[PDB]
């Protein structure tokens, strides 16, 4: 069975998602609206940014991130910011139709306009494949608010500097997982290696993205859709 | 990223 | 009576205005809705951003800039942008309401939406006081068009290299404006020094708008709401 | 100011 720091955890997470994600949508209003040239992009570029700001109040939530510096914390956030966005929509994802769907007419993000946000179809293809991959493990909310701060506390990436202090932090966020996936979770003997198998997925989906974005960025009537977040984020400084 | 910094309070 | 080359230029700056500027107010429908803190930031920065746009189409069809170096236009377009925004929003002032009416309840800008954009009454007071003394005039759309390219043609701007050649382009269309006042509006003995004092008001209200700015710049929090043409063409660089 | 560069084309 489970022990008292390791639901702690799992407490803590379940918690931080809940205030950090909205299952009503709501503040899609607030965006820019979609048109359907890249008519998508600034409604699209609103969303990525406003998930940003979601995935910085989960960061903060998940225990032993704020201890970080803050420098390991932005390399943290700068390289798995995609990755975490591409996780958490995965709540709003629909099988029936191969879109996530945020509401109604309007905010019903099919095929045809995630490429009017200037991103082609080498992104697409496995970013699809990769949700109803995710969908079809029907991850129980801490299944799913684990793989989150796991994807987030990889030190295999650019810039971190603690790199042993934050493998610690992953390291047992995976037991946690582990614990949980065993005495909580039936006919999961196989879940947690296909779990750590899309960890793999998003790296190479981050990849495809980050490549596409550059050359947005280096165009300056694509760049200038963006928001300030956005570029500061995925920019290279 | 200053903006990050201040999201990070 | 006018020359050939005097209405030549009339005819070019009112067929460019009338190229970029909407009396419809249509596109307004495309910004980050408005909210009634600083609620009204993100759609004021983009209706900003949006003028930056125009003025700059505006700024490429007056005779002569076009010839200027690109770092003479920017410097002009850096430091007079807000100006040449001071001056078209005339066009939608209302002295009934004594607000910008850019369409129905939601585009009609009045002093408290302002105020919510994060700007103190140290801007708003001779703004308003600006827009009516500039409503009182009565301007013709040549006058008024060729205030906004006089005003944009100041050579007593920082950055601006070839000051003699741009003191020439804005002499000639003081000439133009003299002129068409005389030959073509009535009752008009005054008119011209009165437009010309309007100019000095619009360097007064361009410190005091860049002083505000420069403190919503410096805080991330507000200036995340800006757009990345805002940044650029407010910022300092 | 790149973008207001290819604003000015
Ligand atoms: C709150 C929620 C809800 O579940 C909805 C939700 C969906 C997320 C999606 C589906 C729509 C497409 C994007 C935004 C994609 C998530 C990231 C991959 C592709 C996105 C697009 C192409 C980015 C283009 C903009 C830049 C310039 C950054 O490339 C985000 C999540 O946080
Ligand atoms: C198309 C048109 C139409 O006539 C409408 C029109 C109105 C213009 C107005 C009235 C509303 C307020 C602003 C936008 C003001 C013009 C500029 C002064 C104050 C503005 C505000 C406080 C900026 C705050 C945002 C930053 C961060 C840049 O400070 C713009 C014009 O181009």
């Amino acid at each position: 069975m489970l022990s008292d720091e390791q639901m702690q955890i799992i407490n803590s997470l379940v918690e931080a998602h809940h205030k950090t994600y909205d299952d009503s949508y709501s503040d899609f209003v607030r965006f820019r609206p979609p048109v359907r040239r890249l008519s998508m992009l600034p409604h699209l570029a609103d969303l990525v940014s406003y998930s940003i700001q979601k995935v910085i109040g989960f960061a903060k939530m998940i225990p032993g991130f704020r201890d970080l510096t803050a420098e390991d914390q932005i390399a943290l956030l700068k390289s798995s910011a995609i990755e975490i966005i591409m996780l958490r929509s995965n709540q709003s994802f629909s099988l029936e139709d191969m879109s996530w769907s945020c509401g109604g007419p309007d905010f019903k993000y099919c095929i045809n306009d995630v490429t009017k946000a200037g991103h082609t179809l080498e992104l697409l293809e496995p970013l699809v494949k990769f949700q109803v991959g995710l969908k079809k493990l029907k991850l129980h909310e801490e299944e799913h608010v684990l793989l989150m701060a796991i994807c987030l506390l990889s030190p295999d990436r650019p810039g971190v500097q603690d790199h042993v202090r934050i493998e610690a932090l992953q390291d047992r966020l995976c037991d946690v997982l582990q614990a949980y996936i065993r005495i909580q979770h039936p006919g999961g003997r196989l879940l947690y290696a296909k779990m750590i198998q899309k960890l793999a997925d998003l790296r190479s989906l981050n990849e495809e993205h980050s490549k596409q974005y550059r050359s947005l960025s280096f165009q300056p009537e694509h760049s200038m859709q963006l928001t300030p977040l956005v570029l500061e984020v995925f920019g290279s400084e | 990223h200053k903006i990050l910094h201040r999201l990070l309070q």
